[PDB]
């Protein structure tokens, strides 16, 4: 029936010639008859001591019998790599929704497909004789590198047809399992179930009947799938006094994961335990504000939350929120507040930065997300206002593009705090730092640090001199690092100096930066 | 067929695809699929495991759209193959011309086809991907102009002795015809070019001529100013001071005496007798472009941008820092439309001088760039390019 993939040794190497370990005589006779069995369905065959090729087979023990497990670490290691199969899975959100959902198991898949007659030879393998004084695959094994690539190019091809006479009809293959969803009533639906079972069937390929299947809503990577909406499974945030690194870590992760759909889901609190910790097994105490955290995230998670699937036929909208320094939410819509997804961008970008770039970037980082689950940009919604915008983008030496974006008045509005002047400004002092000062008025300062870094020491001269000065300054500087850092008009940092710079910085009326050699 | 091989060792591109818009995806399937039907290309299993990336883009007023496949890393693998003519720069009008079709008529070594495998993309993977691999010399190969130049050669005989008064070149799938006749008389013989080669090839950029006379460089340039601040003189030192890595000859010393104490940054200076004739000095050592730069084929070509705003950019070619080969000014859109727009004018310059395409060192985040180049992208090569951070004084010493 189906089509053979050629299938090759990596360059140089030679098939496995692994000898096969001692085997119990009461394995021995198991195995003869797991064998000699796939001997007759021919996915295995006899072969003539001319085969010098080997690879131990061992079984193992929810009957009675046995199963045979083919261990093939050594053919894998010697064979073609191959287009590695699918990594990510189909978020949600990216799904319409349908009327009726069925998954099908399609079992022994590799053991129905193939294998490369020239391959064959190579997945040699041998049974002892418990007498005192050897087979190979038809088919494709379990355990080979091969095979969940193949068995999946396969049932592509096999699935294509009954894809082309039932375009309304919509199929995912995931690993050994089928789901199908349509808009078909109950009945058809099941009734088309129905024949690609048959087409399926008619490639030896075998599924569970409409009463062993699985049917809505189900469970899926950790989401709960129902056909008109989504969310995730229930969320259970343990009760106790005692919490360790682990319990801790954890929590932060599961409450993560849940922020996809669960607006408001803070961890700032509960992850600033886990600062100094010593072990995984190291208690800490839980403060006030992390307590507060918890029972506003059990709150939150009380009253589940379903995200509705995409429609096509409508646009996607984009709303993001600031929820805190360095903190942003957004969700994703398509009618009025009602959620395809959400989530939270708290990503820091360089050791200092603005609103406006963090807001730019979590906005590039939605349209990418966007472009790979929908395939278009969504017409984002901006707690920001063109001109600020604007203003910010022109004065900015790296390029940046914001899609269709329209200002939402929803507070707090993003802003800049503060402005370099265009030019030194007159009447106003000037200093010349270098840790200390120099002014045209004659004054200066000079103190000595214990525990710094030539470039903290650059800022730090700033520093004195925005404090000494008037709500005008000018402020001349040899140093190309703080003059970088300050022309960038950072309004948060991972420095404290550059903290207390910026906020000297917001104080001033005026303030003119110059570098000189 | 010609057995082409990779270079020695090497192995085939195993090339991660940027994702796609459902735009361009449907596009490209559109594309394949009569690529398919024709067979160009061909359907490939998972036996198969490289790749090289593949996009959509728009043709320049023609409503159409194109495939544009990124053989950059296939193209570095592939082995060399054992002319410049330096006279195309000198002709006043150039136009473009897209002869990657022809490619098409020839059949590609079949132990090499595996290595030109690409990947139609899926949404949300709701599907594994559209797999293809060529069968015949495919657009944007390093391979494919090698393998073609005789029978291009060949093509191009008759036009080439009926007109030895054009210059006609080829690098991949352009072709890059001069000459100096009059905007008219040479859109005819672009013209007749064109119907010639349907004998056995759309415009590209405008489908109008570059002019490659006018290529100005640009000097390093001294404000000209009336009164003179301790600002303004201490930035043009500092400026000077910059240049004085390039042009020795410069000079500070006496400007430096008017910026002697620590004075307010508004004061204005009057210039001594001294220090106006080192600037003016300073200002004609500037007036061109440092002597002895001279191109080395055996070195890479650099291309840096700076963004100045209003629209405007600045640019940079050299091969070893601050020997320049080439200094320009680019002006408007949106930041990253302008910028590929640049990119795109830049590379063709380098080509049409140098024969071959610089490396760029692009002012922008790689995940904003990988999403709307494509968007305004028309060239039929792509050049190679790292992201970068420019320096607020390299910028303050241009324009
Ligand atoms: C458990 C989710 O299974 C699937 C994953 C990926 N694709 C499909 C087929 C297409 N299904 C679509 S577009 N919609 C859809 C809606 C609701 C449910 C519960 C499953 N699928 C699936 F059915």
């Amino acid at each position: 029936p189906i089509e053979t993939v050629p299938v090759k040794l990596k360059p140089g190497m030679d098939g496995p010639k692994v000898k096969q370990w001692p085997l119990t005589e009461e394995k021995i006779k198991a195995l003869v008859e797991i064998c000699t069995e796939m001997e007759k369905e021919g996915k295995i065959s006899k072969i003539g001591p001319e085969n010098p090729y080997n690879t131990p087979v061992f079984a193992i023990k929810d009957s009675t019998k046995w199963r045979k497990l083919v261990d093939f670490r050594e053919l894998n290691k010697r064979t073609q790599d191959f287009w590695e199969v699918q990594l990510g899975i189909p978020h949600p959100a990216g799904l319409k929704k349908k009327k009726s959902v069925t998954v099908l198991d399609v079992g022994d898949a590799y053991f129905s497909v193939p294998l490369d007659e020239d391959f064959r030879k190579y997945t040699a393998f041998t049974i002892p004789s418990i007498n005192n004084k050897r087979y190979q695959y038809n088919v494709l094994p379990q355990g080979w590198k091969g095979s969940p690539a193949i068995f999946q190019s396969s049932m592509t091809k096999i699935l294509e047809p009954f894809r082309k006479q039932n375009p309304d009809i919509v199929i995912y293959q995931y690993m050994d399992d089928l789901y199908v969803g349509s808009d078909l009533e109950i009945g058809q639906h099941r009734t088309k179930i129905e024949e690609l079972r048959q087409h399926l069937l008619r490639w030896g390929l075998t599924t569970p009947d409409k009463k062993h299947q699985k049917e809505p809503p189900f469970l899926w990577m950790g989401y709960e799938l129902h056909p008109d909406k989504w969310t995730v499974q229930p969320i259970v945030l343990p009760e106790k006094d005692s919490w360790t690194v682990n319990d801790i870590q954890k929590l932060v992760g599961k409450l993560n994961w849940a922020s996809q759909i669960y607006p408001g889901i803070k961890v700032r609190q509960l992850c600033k335990l886990l600062r100094g910790t010593k072990a995984l097994t190291e208690v800490i105490p839980l403060t006030e504000e992390a307590e507060l955290e918890l029972a506003e995230n059990r709150e939150i998670l009380k009253e589940p939350v379903h995200g509705v699937y995409y429609d096509p036929s409508k646009d996607l909208i984009a709303e993001i929120q600031k929820q805190g320094q360095g903190q942003w939410t957004y969700q994703i819509y398509q009618e009025p507040f009602k959620n395809l997804k959400t989530g939270k961008y708290a990503r820091m970008r360089g050791a200092h930065t603005n609103d406006v770039k963090q807001l730019t970037e979590a906005v590039q980082k939605i349209t990418t997300e966007s472009i790979v689950i929908w395939g278009k940009t969504p017409k984002f919604k901006l707690p920001i206002q063109k001109e600020t915008w604007e203003t910010w983008w022109t004065e900015y030496w790296q390029a940046t593009w914001i899609p269709e974006w329209e200002f939402v008045n929803t507070p707090p509005l993003v802003k800049l705090w503060y402005q370099l002047e265009k030019e030194p400004i007159v009447g106003a002092e000037t200093f010349y730092v270098d840790a200390g000062y120099v002014t045209n008025r004659g004054r200066q300062k000079v103190v000595t640090l214990t525990d710094t870094t030539n470039q903290k020491t650059e800022l730090q001269a700033i520093y004195l001199a925005l404090q000494d000065s008037g709500l005008e300054v000018n402020i001349v500087t040899d140093s190309q690092y703080a003059l970088g850092i300050i022309q960038a008009q950072p309004d948060q940092s991972e420095s404290e100096l550059v903290n207390q710079i910026i906020e000297q910085l917001i104080k001033k009326e005026k303030v003119y930066l110059a570098w000189v050699p | 067929t010609v057995p082409v091989k990779l270079k020695p060792g090497m192995d085939g591109p195993k090339v991660k695809q940027w994702p796609l818009t459902e735009e361009k995806i449907k596009a490209l399937v559109e594309i394949c699929t009569e690529m398919e039907k024709e067979g160009k290309i061909s359907k490939i299993g998972p036996e198969n495991p490289y790749n090289t990336p593949v996009f959509a883009i728009k043709k320049k007023d023609s409503t159409k759209w194109r495939k544009l496949v990124d053989f950059r890393e296939l193209n570095k693998r592939t082995q060399d193959f054992w002319p410049h003519p330096a006279g195309l720069k000198k002709k006043k009008s150039v136009t473009v011309l897209d002869v990657g079709d022809a490619y098409f008529s020839v059949p590609l070594d079949e132990d090499f086809r595996k290595y030109t495998a690409f990947t139609i993309p899926s949404i949300n993977n709701k599907t594994p991907g559209i797999r293809y691999q060529y069968n015949v010399l495919p657009q944007g190969w390093k391979g494919s102009p090698a393998i073609f130049q005789s029978s291009m050669t060949k093509i191009l005989e008759p036009f080439r002795k009926q007109n030895p008064d054009i210059v006609i070149y080829q690098y991949m799938d352009d072709l890059y015809v001069g000459s100096d006749l009059e905007i008219g008389q040479h859109r005819t013989k672009i013209e007749e070019l064109r119907q010639h080669l349907l004998r056995w090839p759309p415009f590209l950029w405008m489908g109008y001529e570059l002019h490659p006379d006018k290529w100005t460089v640009q000097p390093i340039v001294l404000p000209e100013k009336d009164s003179w601040t301790v600002n303004d003189i201490q930035k043009l030192v500092g400026k000077l001071n910059w240049a004085s890595q390039i042009y020795p000859g410069i000079k500070v010393r006496q400007l430096c005496k008017l910026l002697r104490g620590t004075k307010a940054l508004t004061e204005v200076i009057p210039l001594t007798e001294e220090a106006e004739l080192e600037l003016a000095e300073n200002r004609e050592i500037l007036k061109e472009p440092v002597h002895g730069v001279y191109y080395d084929p055996s070195k890479d070509l650099i291309a840096e941008i700076q963004k100045q705003g209003q629209g405007q950019w600045t640019y940079q070619i050299y091969q070893e820092p601050f020997k320049n080969l080439k200094t320009g000014k680019y002006a408007r859109t949106n930041d990253v439309k302008q910028l590929t727009e640049a990119v795109q004018k830049i590379t063709t310059e380098s080509i049409v001088i140098w024969g071959k395409t610089p490396k760029f060192k692009l002012p922008i985040q790689k995940e904003t760039w990988e999403t709307w180049w494509t968007e305004y992208w028309q060239a039929t090569w792509i050049p190679e390019w790292e992201f970068v951070n420019t320096p607020p004084l390299v910028k303050l010493w241009y324009q």
